[PDB]
């Protein structure tokens, strides 16, 4: 577990190359930001998923903020970072020796709606029917997000019935519609206060459109959170 | 390496039809049957200095998508009217805003439809208010 360090405080944009000779072990990145703000942090293709920790300065305290460790699970982190404190990034095992890159970007736009949470990239929604996704559950009042695309071709008209719900943990969901420009994501907050635990209400969403569900855990009844996205037409 | 609209040759379609392709016809731009010809191919290039995009016809490489003084999309020599700010709202679907703002209004490519039929209709530059107007949505498909 070789701890590496970005000695220079990063600002706005930064790219850190994984050596490749540390891929056969879980390994850490120590860094700080030039200015307090909300950052998007991710591996090259959002793979692997990353964990982030807060470090108080011989250290005083280390606190898990957000992120999980599921193999082959795509995700990116959106986190408020303070310039006064230190931060660790746990990169898991790249059991494939391709060189990875950790990208840090300062967010000035709508993506700020996603702090603090990991955003799971869902890419297996090719059809109607049942789908579910299991991740380690955030504690109460903490967030986990999901970015997905409704199956079908987009025509601003074709639409699917989306049933979003959880298995055991209660959570409050906020649903955003995603658009993108040269300056990153734009988010339209289309729904709030969605109680996920055994939710029986469906939502009609546009085929081929991109959406993000931000979930606030309000009741931890299981170590894992399992989000169901059942699609009908 | 840029995932947002990488440089290169594209087809340009309206979401009303996946078989009608944008091409120049007598000074005006319109969506016509597949030609397998160079005039339906469009070279999209990002300009870092302006943070926008310019789009040329590959049959007429010096001709870019612009607009005249009456709200019609045209083909013309390179100028500030040729600068486009795309908004991706779906997989390959874009709303193309002009870099230039008149009033405090944004203007976008707009195609008329007759019950989702766009044949013979000319490409216009019209006011844009939201991301829900079907006539302002266009597919740019790499080739």
């Amino acid at each position: 577990e070789n701890i590496q360090e970005i000695n220079t405080a990063i600002s706005d944009n930064y790219t850190y190359n994984i050596p490749g000779i540390v891929n056969n072990n879980p390994f850490y990145i120590l860094f700080t930001v030039n200015t307090t703000g909300i950052y998007k942090i991710n591996a090259q293709n959002n793979l692997p998923s990353l964990k982030i920790y807060e470090a108080i300065g011989d250290i005083k305290a280390i606190n898990y903020i957000t992120g999980f460790d599921s193999p082959n699970a795509k995700s990116y982190l959106v986190v408020l970072l303070n310039k006064d404190k230190n931060y660790y990034i746990r990169v898991p095992q790249t059991s494939s020796n391709i060189e990875n890159q950790i990208q840090f970007k300062r967010e000035e736009g709508d993506l700020r709606n996603l702090m603090n949470s990991s955003v799971n990239i869902i890419d297996n929604l090719n059809s109607t029917g049942a789908h579910y996704y299991t991740r380690q559950s955030p504690d109460v009042h903490d967030y986990i997000s999901y970015e997905f695309t409704i199956p079908g071709n987009f025509n601003n008209k074709d639409t699917s019935n989306i049933r979003l719900y959880t298995s055991y943990n209660q959570g409050i969901g906020t649903l955003f519609r995603v658009t993108e420009t040269i300056d990153g994501y734009n988010l339209i907050n289309i729904q709030q206060n969605l109680h996920l635990l055994n939710n029986t209400n469906s939502i009609r969403l546009l085929n081929g459109a991109i959406y993000i569900l931000k979930v606030e855990v309000t009741e931890l009844n299981n170590y894992n959170i399992r989000l169901h996205i059942d699609i009908t037409n | 390496e840029r995932t947002f609209l990488p440089n290169g040759n594209y087809n340009i379609k309206s979401i009303f039809s996946g078989s009608l392709y944008l091409n120049p016809v007598s000074k005006s731009l319109t969506f016509s049957n597949e030609s397998s010809a160079n005039n339906q191919k469009w070279n999209v290039e990002y300009m870092a200095e302006n943070r926008c995009f310019k789009i040329s016809n590959v049959a007429e490489p010096n001709k870019y998508l612009s607009y005249d003084n009456f709200g019609f999309i045209s083909l013309d020599s390179l100028s500030n009217r040729c600068y486009w700010f795309p908004i991706k709202i779906a997989v390959n679907t874009y709303i193309m805003l002009s870099l230039n703002k008149v009033n405090e209004l944004d203007y976008a490519w707009d195609i008329y439809d007759t019950n989702e039929n766009i044949l013979s209709q000319p490409l216009l530059l019209l006011p844009n208010f939201d991301i829900y107007n079907s006539n302002q949505m266009f597919k740019l498909e790499k080739i």
